[PDB]
DNA sequence: GCTTGACAAAAGTGTTAAATTGTGCTATACTGGGAGCCGTCACGGATGC
RNA sequence: UCGA
């Protein structure tokens, strides 16, 4: 749209950060050393940040654009565009 | 600091201004620099002589031909319209600023003079010691 | 001075609790990318390891708490978590920065915004643009004040999409694929087509550094042989461009509004006077002076 | 400034600034130096009162101070500040963030829950909007063009 | 970091070429039997996007999977024939 | 002369065995050739020199209707191992044309 | 001259060189020989100097010997460094991409006599990189050069400042060690707020001793009068806690801590240079054996005495029991206090770090590793040692890629002196005090030559006759003169020693027998300040002019007539020249080209007198008179490190006879043994119809037809076949999607054919990579069925020549894995293709003279229409007249007149009495043939009177007519108009160079290309095919005009708008209008970055509430 | 013009041999890191003394 | 590390 009057700043409360996040990253893992896939519950995990391939669940049950807005029951990845990986944020629950 | 300054309106209509030296104490002359100060300006209030002939009316562009006539009349001062006295709630008005230096005419309603002034001062800075 | 902060929290509705974090947001992956380049070797952003130090120390703290531990070990782990989050947001602001291999300080979220290399002065207040090029400048003493010599190879790549649609308009090529291959292969047909789109299509010339607005001026392109650029000798005073090997850049306006601003506002013939003192900036100088004198 | 008032400080600054540039043979116009000087004296200190969240020892714009001071249902003196301190006091918090001391500018804006109206041109440049100047003024860009009926008849 | 180009970034020419390629296939497939064109659309998926199979296409047109392979072969030889394929040579890749 | 051809070299940047010069330096020496041809269509001369000695401009056997006006020109110097076989294309034209 | 093959170039020098120019590569070779037991360096130290020479390796092994476990029961001793023959020839190293090194052997004895005694062994530290005969190194196949760093020598240097409190002067003292904690006067180890008198009580000094030494001139006595406590042991507890205050201090630990921190050699390492500096500077151990560790006490007692002495101003100070030495403040820039760390020493420091990094493993290993039987074989890990060497030659600022455009650039690089680097100042950290030339730079560092960028004053070139000391201080030769008579004696003086004498001027009157002819003579005192004295007080004299200027500077004719600025540009641009096809020596030039050419190493020299047996383009063979047979292989069209050609040509005839040191084959830029960096062109200086305007230049088309300015450029391309995660990469002709017509130039293997031509976009090497899953669209994969072309599992990744270049393929280099070869993990086949091209001189290419005159080519007129003499001989270059007077470089005019003088023959009448213009005239130079070469040494040159007289000369242009008058101007004829020019113009032969800055490399154009990953903006550089940066200052200019749409267009659809750029491309191709821009992608990234900092940011509409750019905002 | 049945290929599909992966454990006695840092310059304003 |  590119027509909006003002942009406001402020402080993000712990609840604001939790509402932004699509999941908690529970492990300091990036990618598998063999398959080079985004291992689950780490950084890059498709369960939260979104799929690597467009309209593809991690396990490959839903590979086509017919079904979107659904989450694979096995791999727990939502079927949508891979661009969401740019906009989707996680969070860490501190002890 | 000056990038947000642009010419918003034609005239602020205020009567305030500042004084220019314009040829002091000659002869028995003129001034070293009248082109940096008096030139390109716009007269704030009427310039009158000793007997009040009112040689040059308000708002004149104060070109070199106007300076000669002012010197012939014998007045050593003129109150000029400047951006310091300009009200113009937002930005500045074209009449207070003065003649556009590149155009040689009055300033357009769209000219952004803050960036132009910043570049005008900054560019020669390589020659200072 | 202490009141300003106390009053700031009083006027707004944000609780001061926001100054302590019970949760740390995680930046999306594509903004901290991990990708491979040559033959399998990998490259990743520094945030991933700064995050790693945070998550690793946070989980080790959970393990110490469940077992139960002397306060010496737990508190030591807690301050480690405190510095790991600090190093993530701003590295080096408190004590020594977290260093990588060879004593290189890791880039932190705050380092992304700050500095000449930050998001602002680097990727925001300035950007790298398409439809542009550069080359050396040579004197164009035979040019008109509004004209500039443009290398034919440069103009071909700059106007490539235009000449493509033109030789598709004409039957010289079928569809758009043979048009692109015909431009890339230099086949002689496109030369007559380039002069057609080049006509009365202005371009912007830039000579860095740009001190004033006259450092950028619009010209009418004239297809010229060779790889150099022909510049009008009068505009040299504006660009402060010596012919000792200076390089200049060219940009191509596209939308009708852009072309109009180049013809009216930024045309070379339109600005002959310095918009500071008022003295004419483009006037006979050097050879022309002694030539007329 | 403490003696001769605001209008004289602007005369003194332009005189001194032009004197340095004249010594090297550089000829500029006083109107330019006045454009820069005008921005230094646009703020006033608030000594007392304010009647509504106008704190003592604070620097607020004169025009905005004149509107709030009405409140017929605050006292201060004009100040003189450098261009850096003035450009850092701009009402646009991301304009000061892109200028200098990005870290300090951000923490202060977030604590005050500041809001940027996206008025100045540096803001419109960052967000990819049309700058509010030149051909970007609210008037020029809305111009409507139509052929005159007398001229259309020729076709 | 500034030297790594985005591999998945969309190229303009190929994206514009894909549209002009879609425009050309519509005209070529438009000249055919309305039932022959439907078999080719379901086979490769086209509009739907999911390539079907002979048996699935057999329930819609009410024929055996063998009868469609006959239709698929006859329409392919008609597609390979130069009047239709002379324009698509540039799109090999 | 337009183009030349040598059996042993596939390009201009290699040296021929047994000779003091290189192909580039030999071509820079061949530029000084002054030839005259009465045939519009192109024709090829031939030069073959074995054993030690100095190859000069007269060692080329001209086809029918062409001649060489400076046989004293120095081309190359070879030794016992040196052998030079080269054919050159003489053409008709005017002015200056670069390498095609 | 003085060289066997030296051609004949007459010199105008009024003096004779008493000293020959020393070996110009000695700076690199001498330091490297000192490092590794070179018997050549062993003799040098033995004949004059100590009888116990110690190599750089031997001295570091002496530091490491022995290694003890702290129990004293066992010890590990090192000794006897051993080197064997190099692993491979440098040619094979540069070819195989392997470093050029020789193995290292040593002796390590494991002794434990507490238990049963152990045994010795022979240890191998690793393959050690060795410096070549050219003074360079081969590291991983690339030719590199280790530069010489400028570091502040260890020692004591005192300064005086003006306190801000009062106008009275102050004195601060700083002792600078190499590895020490550097206490400063009395802050120690960077601990502020320190008293002066606490140290004596800290050292245990009795109170009565302070009064004796400090009683004179008050001062410290007053400082001793005011103190916290007077207790000797109490001062320990006061100072010991000040520095460390943590973990409460122990009584015994604090006593010996200062001896540990300073007196101990382990924590405080006494510098062998500083030991010499401070001992003789302060008078301690005067004329005593060296190699003393950190000063016990006496030296520190002299520092405090020197400080109080400096306040009083007493010049003569005798340390108690010591000698007397002047008391004065020191200048840091004086080359006596600033030394040059050489290549051998720089490598030594890295070996020291490698050995120190090893002992940590050995010390930790000897304790916990078995017992009694381990020996060095058990655990001695040399990985950290060799890593220190490998990590140094790369990544280090001192070790740089050899810069070689021409043999000059390579030579000047090796003698370079730069202050920046590890252990040195950063470029921003460096003040303006170092950049200014110091009076001590005379004859040592060249003041003219330096960079014009941010590096001004930091980088410099070592002088001609200078050479480095064993301690690192530069020495300069001088002719000792005693009692007003010049002597044959020559002594090398260095800084401090140079100030103790007065230096006569090299240029001075000399009688036949020899002596000071004039009554009053010039000299330069210890100021340095010029002085006019008499022969009585003169001791040393310059060996000759140009002692200061370096090689590149000394190669500029008429250097004294040009300003230092343009002279710096002329010297820098000389190393920026390029080898031409036929390089011809300069018509007029100083005699430095001869010597500098043979010392660069890029030419061929004969090392034995004899007769040539065979001559060929590939190699030359010489038969020595002693019976031996030597051969020299000629580098043929080798690609230089920067892309130029190194082709060499033989200058000798088969049956000729050579001599030791005589030239054989010329180098890339050379002619018959001299440095040829350019061509001699006929130049008329006049403005020509605006085509040469403001430094622009115009060329004669003859230069293009005759190739005089043509150069060759070779380029190297490389690609590898690696094992991938999904399979193996295959190099072949099988590229999946291509027309068979485009692969016609490939052989079966899939590479390009040698000798074939190419162009931007062609396939040099075809390759392939697997992909999966394929996942083809519905539309595509329909054509696969009709056209029956099976979609290949592999994806096409090939090697294609980039945009804007072409040429012929010179050669190929392929390393297969099937063939053993050598390859890193994952790679199978490695292929390199070498493409070259003949570059004609084109419009826009940069030409420059030797005086700093530079400019591009504005146009090239055909030979028909060009200003030409009455000869009918057209000129070559037309130089703009307006540029000569302003730039303050008039030497170009002098060499232009002299260039014409030397071109045509010239004969002096001389009559019977000779012209007086020739009283001090050149000797026996009166005559000279046509096209004669002449030499004009810098400060002994051809003077003004001679030039005028030289203009009168023989000018037989095919006939009797002379084409140049005595004023050097000729009447030119316009070839375009047909009428003569109205006035006489200056014509002559100048010497111009072709510079590596070429239009073909610099031209760049882009419409759409690769985009950055994080931000969608394009990239930079031509290699990446990137776009131009539209920066902050350029946006200001765009806003000053007031054009909003042009600015928004550049910052949205031109760059960061993901959906806008493809739509704009779609609109242009379809002929539609350009659509409306979107939001720059970098702004969305900016919001996400702010959200990571925990700043809640929202973009909200004027009405209602906030909106979302995407899933989140 | 379409269908049949037999028919081979392919595509899953469930089940088992296998590799990969994670956690625990080792009992002479051993208990507080080592690394380092020299060459701005000018300024403002807190913070610390 | 160099070019304006
Ligand atoms: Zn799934
Ligand atoms: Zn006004």
């Amino acid at each position: 749209v590119n027509f909006f009057d003002e942009l406001r700043i402020g402080l993000a409360t712990a609840d604001d950060i939790r509402n932004w996040s699509y999941g908690e990253v529970k492990k300091p893992e990036t990618i598998n050393y063999r398959t080079l896939k985004p291992e689950k519950d780490g950084l890059f995990c498709e369960k939260i940040f979104g799929p690597t391939r467009d309209w593809e669940c991690y396990c490959g049950k839903y590979k086509r654009v017919r079904f979107k807005g659904i989450i694979c029951e096995r791999c727990g990845v939502e079927v949508t565009r891979a661009k969401v990986r740019r906009e989707r944020m996680g969070h860490i629950e501190l002890a | 600091v000056s990038q947000d300054v642009i010419v918003r309106e034609h005239d602020c209509e205020t009567e305030r201004g500042i004084n220019v030296t314009l040829a002091e104490r000659g002869p028995d002359i003129r001034d070293a620099h009248v082109e940096t100060s008096a030139f390109a300006r716009t007269l704030a209030t009427d310039a009158v002589d000793a007997n009040g002939n009112v040689i040059i009316e308000r708002g004149h562009d104060l070109g070199d031909p106007a300076i000669d006539a002012l010197l012939a009349a014998g007045i050593t001062t003129v109150k000029v319209r400047s951006v310091l006295t300009c009200t113009s709630a937002t930005g500045v008005c074209a009449m207070c600023y003065g003649r556009s230096m590149a155009t040689g005419k009055l300033v357009d309603i769209g000219e952004a003079v803050g960036i132009v002034a910043a570049q005008s001062i900054g560019e020669p800075g390589t020659q200072l010691t | 001075k202490r009141l300003k902060v106390v009053a700031a929290f009083q006027q707004s509705g944000n609780s001061p609790m926001g100054m302590v974090l019970d949760a740390v947001p995680v930046i999306p992956p594509e903004l901290r990318p991990m990708v491979q380049l040559d033959g399998g070797r990998f490259a990743t952003s520094d945030l991933n390891d700064l995050y790693r130090r945070v998550i690793n120390r946070n989980n080790r703290l959970k393990r110490l708490i469940d077992l139960g531990a002397p306060e010496i070990i737990v508190n030591n782990e807690k301050r480690m978590l405190q510095e790991s989050v600090d190093a993530l947001f701003d590295n080096g602001r408190r004590g020594r920065p977290v260093t990588g291999p060879g004593n290189r300080p890791l880039k932190s979220l705050s380092d992304l915004l700050k500095g000449k290399q930050g998001r602002f002065r680097q990727n925001l207040l300035g950007k790298r643009v398409d439809y542009s090029g550069r080359s050396v400048i040579v004197v164009g003493p035979q040019l008109k004040l509004h004209q500039c010599g443009l290398p034919k190879l440069m103009a071909l790549e700059l106007f490539k999409p235009f000449v493509m649609k033109r030789l598709v308009d004409l039957n010289h090529a079928q569809n758009i694929k043979s048009a692109k291959r015909m431009v890339e292969r230099q086949r002689p047909q496109v030369w007559d087509v380039l002069e057609e789109v080049i006509a009365e299509h202005p371009v912007l010339l830039n000579r860095a550094p740009t001190l004033h607005r006259l450092g950028i001026q619009a010209f009418e392109p004239q297809l010229v042989e060779g790889k150099a650029i022909q510049l009008h000798p009068l505009v040299c005073e504006a660009f402060n461009a010596d012919f000792d090997g200076d390089q200049m850049a060219v940009h191509l306006p596209l939308s009708a509004e852009a072309q109009a601003e180049a013809r009216i506002l930024m045309l070379s013939s339109n600005n002959i006077l310095s918009p500071a003192s008022g003295k004419p900036l483009a006037m006979p100088r050097l050879d022309m002076v002694t030539g007329l004198y | 400034l403490r003696v001769q008032g605001p209008r004289e400080v602007q005369i003194h600054l332009v005189k001194e600034v032009q004197e340095v540039y004249r010594a090297q043979g550089v000829s500029i116009h006083d109107k330019h130096i006045e454009v820069i000087v005008r921005q230094m004296l646009r703020r006033v200190t608030i000594i007392d009162s304010g009647s509504t969240e106008f704190l003592p020892g604070s620097l607020t714009e004169r025009a905005e101070f004149e509107a709030e001071n009405r409140r017929v249902v605050a006292a201060g003196r004009p100040v003189l500040m450098g261009i850096t301190k003035a450009s850092l006091a701009t009402d646009s918090w991301l304009s000061a963030a892109s200028f200098q001391e990005t870290t300090r500018v951000l923490t202060d804006a977030a604590i005050n829950c500041r809001s940027d109206k996206l008025n100045g041109l540096k803001e419109n440049v960052i967000i990819g909007k049309l700058i509010p100047a030149g051909t970007g003024i609210s008037r020029y860009r809305n111009i409507n063009v139509q052929p005159t009926e007398e001229a259309r008849a020729a076709a | 970091g500034d030297f790594i180009e985005d591999s998945e970034a969309v190229v303009a020419v190929d994206a514009v070429s894909f549209t002009l390629l879609q425009d050309q296939l519509q005209s070529v497939l438009e000249t055919l039997s309305e039932r022959e064109a439907g078999v080719v659309r379901l086979r490769f998926g086209l509009t739907d996007g999911q390539p079907r199979t002979l048996d699935e296409i057999g329930q819609v047109y009410g024929v055996t999977r063998e009868r469609i392979r006959q239709i698929e072969s006859k329409t392919m030889s008609k597609l390979r024939h130069p009047s239709r394929s002379q324009v698509l040579r540039d799109y090999l890749d | 002369v337009t183009s030349i051809r040598i059996d042993g070299v596939l390009h201009e940047f290699t040296t021929v065995p047994g000779v003091k010069e290189d192909v580039t330096d030999i071509i820079l020496n061949l530029k000084g050739l002054v030839v005259s041809s009465d045939d519009d269509e192109p024709v090829t001369m031939y030069l073959r020199k074995q054993g030690p000695g100095v190859v000069t401009a007269g060692d080329i056997v001209p086809p029918a209707g062409v001649t060489v006006h400076n046989p004293d020109m120095h081309i190359a110097t070879l030794n016992d191992k040196g052998k030079l076989e080269v054919e050159l294309v003489v053409e008709r034209g005017r002015g200056y044309v670069p390498a095609v | 001259n003085s060289v066997p093959g030296a051609p004949n170039r007459v010199s105008f020098a009024k003096l004779r060189e008493p000293l020959e120019v020393p070996g110009l590569l000695d700076v690199q070779t001498d330091s490297f020989e000192w490092l590794v037991g070179s018997d050549r360096w062993r003799q040098a130290a033995i004949d004059r100097g100590e009888e116990n020479p110690v190599g750089g390796l031997e001295e570091v092994l002496a530091e490491l010997s022995p290694i003890e476990d702290f129990s004293g029961s066992m010890s590990l001793s090192f000794s006897d460094p051993r080197f064997d023959e190099v692993k491979a020839s440098v040619d094979e190293c540069k070819d195989k991409d392997m470093t050029y090194a020789a193995p290292l052997f040593v002796t390590a004895e494991f002794i434990n006599n507490n238990t049963g005694e152990i045994k010795s062994q022979t240890v191998f530290m690793g393959d050690f990189p060795m410096m070549t005969e050219k003074g360079t190194f081969i590291i991983n196949g690339t030719e590199r050069v280790v530069v010489s760093q400028l570091v502040r020598s260890p020692g004591v240097y005192f300064d005086e400042t003006i306190d801000k409190s009062t106008e009275k002067t102050l004195h601060s003292v700083k002792v600078i060690p190499g590895r020490g904690a550097w206490l400063e006067f009395v802050r120690i180890d960077r601990k502020r707020r320190q008293p002066v008198t606490v140290l004596l009580k800290a050292l245990g000094w009795t109170n009565e001793n302070i009064v004796e030494r400090f009683g004179f001139s008050e001062i410290m006595m007053g400082t001793l009068e005011k103190d916290t406590t007077s207790g000797t042991d109490e001062a320990l507890l006061d100072i010991y806690r000040k520095l460390r205050p943590g973990e409460p201090p122990t009584k015994e630990s604090a006593q010996t801590l200062l001896e540990n921190l300073f007196f101990k050699e382990k924590r405080y390492d006494l510098a062998r240079v500083g030991r010499y500096k401070v001992n003789k500077k302060l008078g301690l151990n005067a004329g005593k054996p060296i190699t003393s560790s950190t000063l016990t006490e006496e030296d520190v007692v002299a520092t405090i005495e020197y400080l109080v002495r400096l306040h009083e101003g007493q010049t003569s100070m005798t340390v108690p029991g010591g000698v007397e030495v002047p008391v004065e403040v020191d200048d840091i820039d004086h080359f006596g206090n600033r030394r040059l760390r050489t290549v051998g020493e720089l490598i030594q420091n890295q070996i020291r770090v490698g050995l120190s990094r090893m002992e940590r493993v050995v010390r930790e290993r000897m304790t916990t590793q078995d017992v009694e039987a381990i020996t060095p074989q058990t655990l001695i890990n040399i990985r950290p040692v060799v890593a220190a060497i490998k990590e140094f030659f790369g990544t280090s600022q001192l070790s740089q890629f050899m810069d070689q455009n021409n043999p000059l650039s390579g030579l000047t690089h090796k003698r370079r002196l730069s202050a920046l680097g590890p252990g040195g100042l950063s470029r921003e950290r460096a003040g303006l005090e170092v950049r200014d030339v110091h009076p001590s730079h005379y004859g040592r560092m060249c003041p003219i030559e330096t960079p014009e960028g941010p590096n001004i004053g930091l980088i410099g070139s070592l002088s001609v006759y200078a050479r480095v000391n064993p301690f690192g201080f530069i020495e300069t030769p001088y002719r000792k003169v005693e009692n007003g008579v010049v002597t044959d004696q020559i002594d090398y003086l260095t800084a401090d020693e140079e100030d103790r004498h007065v230096v006569a001027q090299a240029n001075s009157p000399t009688d036949e027998n020899g002596r000071f002819t004039e009554d009053r003579v010039m000299v330069r005192k210890k100021g340095g300040e010029v002085e006019f004295v008499s022969a009585d007080q003169v001791d040393y004299m310059d060996v000759s002019p140009r002692q200061m200027v370096s090689v590149a500077t000394a190669m500029i004719p008429f250097l004294e007539h040009d300003d230092a600025n343009r002279a710096l540009m002329g010297a820098n641009m000389q190393r920026q020249a390029v080898p031409l096809v036929r390089s011809e020596a300069p018509l007029v030039g100083t005699g430095m080209e001869l010597r500098a050419a043979i010392d660069a190493g890029d030419v061929v020299v004969a090392d034995k007198t004899g007769v040539i047996e065979e001559v060929s383009a590939d190699y030359i063979t010489v038969m020595a008179d002693d019976g031996t047979r030597q051969s020299y292989r000629l580098r043929k069209f080798a690609r230089s490190n920067h892309g130029t050609c190194a082709n060499q040509r033989p200058i000798v005839d088969a049956g000729q006879r050579v001599e030791a040191g005589q030239v054989i084959a010329d180098g890339p830029c050379t002619q018959n043994g001299e440095m040829a960096l350019g061509k001699n062109l006929l130049v008329a200086i006049m403005p020509w119809e605006g085509h040469n305007y403001e430094d622009a230049i115009i060329l004669s088309n003859r230069l293009v037809e005759e190739d005089v300015l043509t150069s060759i450029h070779i380029e190297e391309h490389e690609i590898d076949a690696r094992d991938t995660k999904l399979g193996a990469e295959e190099i072949t002709r099988d590229i999946p999607n291509v027309s068979d017509e485009v692969l016609a130039d490939l052989d079966e293997r899939g590479i390009v054919r040698i000798g074939a031509e190419v162009r931007d976009g062609d396939i040099l090497v075809g390759k392939v990579t697997p992909k999966g899953e394929t996942e083809l669209t519905p539309e595509e994969r329909l054509l696969r069925a009709i056209f029956g072309e099976k979609a290949r599992e592999v994806r096409d990744t090939s090697l294609k020549v980039p945009h804007g270049e072409s040429g012929k393929v010179i050669g190929i280099r392929v390393f297969s894995r099937e063939d053993d070869d050598e390859l890193p993990a994952g790679v199978n086949e490695l292929v390199r293709v070498y493409v070259a091209q003949k570059r004609k001189i084109s419009d826009g290419d940069k030409l420059a003279g030797r005086h700093g005159n530079k400019g591009v080519i504005g146009k090239i007129l055909p030979v028909e229409d060009m200003p030409f003499l009455p000869d009918g001989t057209p000129v070559d270059i037309i130089l703009n007249t307006h540029g000569v007077p302003r730039r303050m470089n008039i030497g170009q005019i002098l060499e232009t007149h002299l260039g014409w003088v030397a071109k045509a023959g010239w004969n002096i009448d001389v009559a019977a009495g000779v012209p007086d213009w020739a009283s001090k005239l050149p000797e026996e130079l009166y005559s000279a043939p046509a096209d004669s070469t002449v030499a004009t040494p810098v400060f002994d040159g051809a003077q003004e009177g001679e030039l005028a007289g030289l203009l009168g000369s023989t000018l037989p242009n095919r006939d009797g007519e002379v084409m140049v008058d005595a004023d050097g101007k000729s009447t030119l004829f316009d070839g375009r108009s047909g009428e003569p020019f109205p006035y006489p113009v200056t014509v002559g032969y100048m010497y111009i160079l072709k510079l590596h800055h070429l239009v073909d490399d610099k031209i760049h154009a882009r419409s759409t290309g690769p985009y950055s990953m994080i931000t969608q903006q394009p990239l930079g550089g031509k290699a990446q095919f990137g776009g131009q940066r539209f920066g902050e200052m350029e946006c200001w200019a765009m806003q000053a005009y007031g054009a909003a749409y042009t600015l928004q267009e550049l910052l949205t659809i031109k760059s960061d708008d993901t959906v806008g750029r493809v739509k704009v491309y779609e609109a242009i191709v379809k002929g539609e209008n350009i659509p409306e821009p979107g939001i720059p992608e970098s702004f969305k990234v900016l919001l996400k970055e702010l959200q990571s900092l925990c700043l809640n940011v929202e973009v909200l509409s004027s009405d209602g509430a906030a909106i979302e750019m995407r899933d989140g905002d």
